[PDB]
């Protein structure tokens, strides 16, 4: 592997995504990096909404396993042919690895119109893996295959493409220092917040709110989702430090937009190092979760059912280093991650945990 | 998913093995296989994956021509068919599936 000629390997506020080819010979697909699901799944019917797909039929080397797999949510769904295939990622890699592969053939809302990638590929952990966690995840066999370490680390620099560095760390991508935290339960990448903190002043809430349901770093969920209780507690708290006259609820909830720096405060989330008498915390500004899109911009962080997401609005500011050999998520501040000549994110510590529990995580 | 690989030993330059792995505890007539193999102080070398049904193989250059990877999925097991073995051969073989492995077999190849 050559972690240089991953540098700059992603395409992007509608998801980071890979160029991956698939089968003999090879046709190039689009491929969404999800940190959030362990399935490598692609289009394999002519669908509306897509430019391209992947035709089983073309590839010689492509082989059915004989069975399919459905996936259930809330707001759609999408079913496929599990299969097994070659695969190669030309940024960072100039041999092929043999992959399981799912083709989705029917799905709900699944391939928006106006979106460039046609598929996913789940980086997470071989737990959440469907139809069940014996079927290999595409890192899993790329690790095993490929003779690179189980680590890969991605930056997102759309706020300022990305990188993906499959097998490592890239010095390049990061200035200063990496802080480290350690997963707390191999599925989802989950880690333990312990305090939220607005224009300095920290939420008056337990820390077990921050990870009720859990807490995680997710590539594929587009903002900070934070559950009700935090959300609502986020809201206040940004709504009293901010200068300005009021912003509309339906800002806050994504109805509407505000249209027109230094009148809103900054957003900290700190998470336990390694050492359990420590932590860091990782700020954003906010030009990361006041996001553009008369200059109108739409609030960077949503209501969450369940869990806390740190997704794309966080990982906007941070090289993350998922490191899965030594069980602990990375954070480094991102040089790109700049607007107007000033830097959007912050990272620093260490500081004190005296106050809270040792276990935010509720047991 | 258990994993326990045998046939391993103790062989002469240009020797050969075949080593097995037994598998249990999932579908192993849906699982892709790898061969990997460890020797103290050096990096870990993938050597052979072969996928399902087993028609689709690869080798890692240095072991291409003399060892074979195959499959009995009837028999839950997997093998590595070693011919033309040399001292750069030597170290523990394991074999690896969907994040799982097995505790491996010693191959040692020395005059
Ligand atoms: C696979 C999936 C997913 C994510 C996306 N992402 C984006 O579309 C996007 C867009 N922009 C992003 O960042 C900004 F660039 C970041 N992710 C798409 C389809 C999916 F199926 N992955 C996630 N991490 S959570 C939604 C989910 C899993 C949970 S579930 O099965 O209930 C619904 C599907
Ligand atoms: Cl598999």
């Amino acid at each position: 592997a050559n972690f240089l000629a991953m540098v700059d390997n992603l395409q992007g506020g509608r998801g980071y995504y890979l160029e991956m080819l698939i089968g003999t010979p090879p046709q190039k697909l689009q491929i969404l990096v999800d940190t959030g699901s362990s399935n490598f799944a692609v289009a394999g019917t002519p669908h509306s909404y897509i430019d391209t797909y992947f035709d089983t039929e073309r590839s010689s080397t492509y082989r059915s396993k004989g069975f399919d797999v459905t996936v259930k949510y809330t707001q759609g769904s999408w079913t496929g042919f599990v299969g097994e295939d070659l695969v190669t990622i030309p940024k960072g890699f100039n041999t092929s690895f043999l992959v399981n592969i799912a083709t989705i053939f029917e799905s709900e809302n699944f391939f928006l119109p106006g979106i460039k990638w046609n598929g996913i590929l789940g980086l997470a952990y071989a737990t959440l893996a469907k139809p069940s966690s014996s079927l290999e995840t595409f890192f899993d066999s790329l690790v095993t295959q490929a003779n690179i370490p189980n680590v890969f680390s991605m930056q997102m620099c759309g706020a300022g493409g990305g990188s993906l560095v499959l097998g490592g760390i890239e010095p390049s991508l990061y200035k200063g220092d990496i802080w480290y935290t350690p997963i707390k339960e191999e599925w989802y990448y989950q880690i333990e917040i312990l305090k939220l903190e607005i224009g300095g002043q920290s939420l008056n809430l337990d820390c077990r709110e921050y990870n009720a349901d859990k807490a995680i770093v997710d590539s594929g969920t587009t903002l900070l989702r934070l559950p009700q209780k935090v959300f609502d507690a986020v809201v206040e708290a940004v709504a009293r430090a901010s200068l300005i006259p009021e912003f509309s609820d339906g800002f806050w909830t994504g109805s509407q937009l505000a249209c027109w720096w230094s009148y809103f405060p900054k957003i900290s989330i700190y998470l336990r190092d390694e050492n359990s008498s420590r932590s860091f915390r990782i700020t954003i500004l906010p030009q990361l979760y006041i996001q553009p899109m008369y200059e109108c911009y739409r609030f960077g962080i949503s209501p969450s059912t369940n869990a806390l997401v740190i997704g794309a609005t966080v990982m906007e500011g941070f090289y993350v280093i998922f490191d899965r050999a030594q069980k602990r998520v990375g954070f480094a501040a991102s040089p790109c991650a700049e607007i107007a000549g000033a830097a959007v994110s912050e990272i620093s510590g260490p500081f004190s945990t005296e106050d809270v529990a040792s276990n935010c995580v509720p047991a | 998913v258990q994993l326990q690989e045998s046939g391993g030993g103790l062989v002469q330059p240009g020797g050969s093995l075949r080593l097995s792995c037994a598998a249990s505890g999932f579908t192993f007539s849906s699982a892709i296989m790898t061969w990997v193999r460890q020797a103290p102080g050096k990096g870990r070398e993938w050597v052979s994956t072969i996928g399902s049904d087993g028609s689709i193989t690869t080798y890692a250059d240095s072991v291409k021509g003399r060892f074979t990877i195959s499959r009995d999925n009837a028999r839950n097991t997997l093998y590595l068919q070693m011919n033309s073995l040399k001292p750069e051969d030597t170290a523990v073989y394991y074999c690896t599936s969907a994040g799982r492995r097995g505790p491996g077999t010693q191959v040692t190849v020395s005059s």
